């Protein structure tokens, strides 16, 4: 504990994700919603808009 | 005020004990990187050596002014090299102050 | 827990001693790097060995 700041310990926690190839496992807290269909409407499959 | 400069030459730089010499953050560069030191090589170096307040930390830097860079150390803007910074609060403190 | 000093070799494309021999992080690589210090944890007066 007597060491200068640079020698300090650091517990380092490294998330690695990777992209949507497969179908997606997790996914983050959002409600769906029931599908349309030969309309123009915003869509937002697994992430991805347009 | 008065900062120290000593010339390095005529031997070999190893850039690595550098982190075992002194505790800091970063070894901030600008013309080149930290992990690309020990493999290219320079005509000679410089070191310059001297206290600040940490207020003025962010003064040590090509093209900037201020109290530090204006009146006691300037550098150029075409300059190549590290700037390394520490705390001293454990050499440099005292209670009744430091003059 | 690795050291203070070596916490900005966790990079893509960075080299030292961490980077070479312990860690290595891909060039591509998505993802976060989350550090802390825990010098109230995982050290010692006597020397966390
Ligand atoms: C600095 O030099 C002194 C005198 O040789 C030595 O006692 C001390 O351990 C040195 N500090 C480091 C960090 O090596």
């Amino acid at each position: 504990p007597t060491y200068g700041v640079g020698h300090q310990p650091y517990r380092v926690v490294v998330l690695s994700f990777e992209l949507l190839h497969a179908p997606a496992t997790v996914c983050g807290p959002k409600k769906s919603t029931n599908l349309v269909k030969n309309k123009c409407v915003n869509f937002n499959f697994n992430g991805l808009t347009g | 005020y008065a900062w120290n400069r000593k010339r390095i030459s005529n031997c070999v730089a190893d850039y690595s004990v550098i982190y075992n010499f002194a505790p800091f953050f970063a070894f901030k560069c600008y013309g080149v990187s930290p992990t690309k030191l020990n493999d290219l090589c320079f005509t000679n170096v410089y070191a310059d050596s001297f206290v600040i307040r940490g207020n003025e930390v962010s003064q040590i830097a090509p093209g900037q002014t201020g109290n530090i860079a204006d009146y006691n150390y300037k550098l150029p803007d075409d300059f190549t090299g590290c700037v390394i910074a520490w705390n001293s609060n454990k050499l440099d403190s005292k209670p009744s102050g430091n003059y």
